[PDB]
């Protein structure tokens, strides 16, 4: 109702939008402007990372929640910037796709394990760093 | 593993955070 409900709004935007796109649960124009245009650059840095290496995984709830856990903790001991902002959506939405793939019924569990850490972990630096406004002025980048 | 995945999700979201 009140910063929870900002809260919720800015996760809802930045995480869970790109997830039910890479997801076909939600279509492409199913996006707010927003989410189209940071789209662009989540969809780049997926592909950087479909480059370099390939992920293949899990089983239960508990599968998800200590596995994801461990390699975004691993991501953010070091420092948050914006740019593993990224790949944290990103490999947020590839476990994921994993999950309604193997239709498991867990890419739920996905979406609110990454909801939970980036509400704890991430958004207090998010907030401070210009938040949602920042995020969109690191979309455009280079366009090459 | 888990930890290299990281350093390739850091070193990416380094290269993309730059300028």
């Amino acid at each position: 109702e009140g910063e929870e409900l900002i809260y919720h709004n800015i996760i809802n935007e930045i995480l869970v939008g790109y997830i039910k796109y890479y997801i076909n649960d939600i279509s492409e124009h199913e996006l707010s402007p927003y989410q189209q245009q940071i789209k662009k650059i989540l969809t780049y840095y997926d592909e950087c990372l479909n480059k370099q290496v390939t992920i293949t995984f899990l089983t239960s709830v508990q599968e998800i929640k200590t596995q994801f856990t461990g390699v975004v903790t691993e991501l953010f001991k070091d420092l948050i910037n914006w740019g593993r902002i990224c790949g944290f959506i990103v490999f947020s939405a590839k476990m994921a796709k994993y999950c309604k793939d193997a239709n498991n019924h867990l890419e739920s569990t996905v979406i609110t394990t990454a909801y939970n850490f980036m509400k704890h972990n991430l958004l207090p630096w998010m907030i401070s760093h210009g938040g949602q406004e920042e995020f969109l002025a690191f979309s455009l980048h280079s366009d090459m | 593993s888990t930890k290299k995945l990281s350093e390739c999700l850091k070193r990416i979201g380094d290269e993309l955070d730059s300028n």
